[PDB]
């Protein structure tokens, strides 16, 4: 049973459309992710003098 | 191990399909028939950036 | 490797704060940037001129 | 595959000792493979697959 | 354990050449895998994973 429930599952993920998300997340922010913190940051004193 | 990370992370009586269950429910009716939209806007977004 | 736990914990406590009982507010995000952008796209000749 | 014991565990390591004929009433019990693996069958079976 | 070979190049590769370290690789073992896994596990606060979700 259990190895039936993890091959349904296997069979669901197909491996290619995960490939191809996980490449683009990962190209996403793939050496900025404090630049992306510290832009929010930026931004959250922005709209406090804005506001 | 084993166990506790099945009986914390599991289903529960309260939450029957559990916090991955869930997770995986929500998101998929949360963007379904989005994804071309989705797309769209990334594209352009990234483009007028 | 991607499991570490102080990156996990870090996350999770980070997303609760972040997300809690703010349905609501994002709510009020995504209709008020949409009737703003609807209504600015309304003038793409316009803004093109 | 098996090879069953007990183990003494002290996390000081010292002070009193105990005396022959007493008995230890503080125990733990490994968690069994049967609940583990109903555990992880329930938990991969409730997931919806064709929503994944 | 076994060792697998892959051959690639065209220059033959005499007797007692030796292959550089650059081209070999150390598996992966069974037990690293689960100490691992186990080690990372066990550091997790699951109430907090379960609330984010």
């Amino acid at each position: 049973t259990l190895f039936e429930t993890i091959t349904a599952i296997s069979e669901q993920v197909d491996p290619i459309k995960l490939n191809e998300t996980l490449t683009a997340a990962a190209q996403a922010l793939d050496g900025l992710g404090d630049k992306f913190g510290r832009s929010i940051v930026d931004g959250n004193a922005i709209l406090a003098d804005v506001n | 191990q084993v166990t506790r990370l099945l009986a914390d992370l599991g289903p529960t009586p309260e939450q029957p399909k559990g916090p991955f269950g869930d997770i995986i429910e929500s998101f998929a009716d949360g963007f379904a028939g989005k994804g071309e939209q989705l797309n769209r806007t990334l594209r352009g977004l990234s483009d007028a950036l | 490797r991607s499991l570490e736990p102080e990156k996990v914990n870090t996350i999770a406590t980070s997303l609760i704060t972040i997300f809690q009982g703010q349905g609501g507010t994002i709510n009020d995000i995504l209709d008020q940037t949409a009737q703003l952008t609807a209504s600015l796209a309304d003038r793409d000749q316009a803004i093109g001129e | 595959v098996g090879e069953q014991f007990i183990d003494l565990t002290s996390d000081s390591g010292g002070g009193a000792y105990f005396q022959p004929g007493d008995t230890i009433t503080k125990a733990t019990v490994p968690a069994e493979v049967g609940p583990a693996l109903d555990a992880a069958e329930k938990g991969l079976a409730v997931l919806p697959k064709e929503k994944i | 354990k076994n060792i697998e070979i892959e051959p690639r190049g065209s220059e033959t590769l005499k007797p007692r050449g030796v292959l550089p370290v650059g081209q070999t690789s150390a598996p992966y073992q069974i037990y690293d895998a689960f100490l691992d896994v186990t080690r990372n596990a066990a550091g997790w606060d699951t109430q907090a994973v379960r609330q984010s979700l």
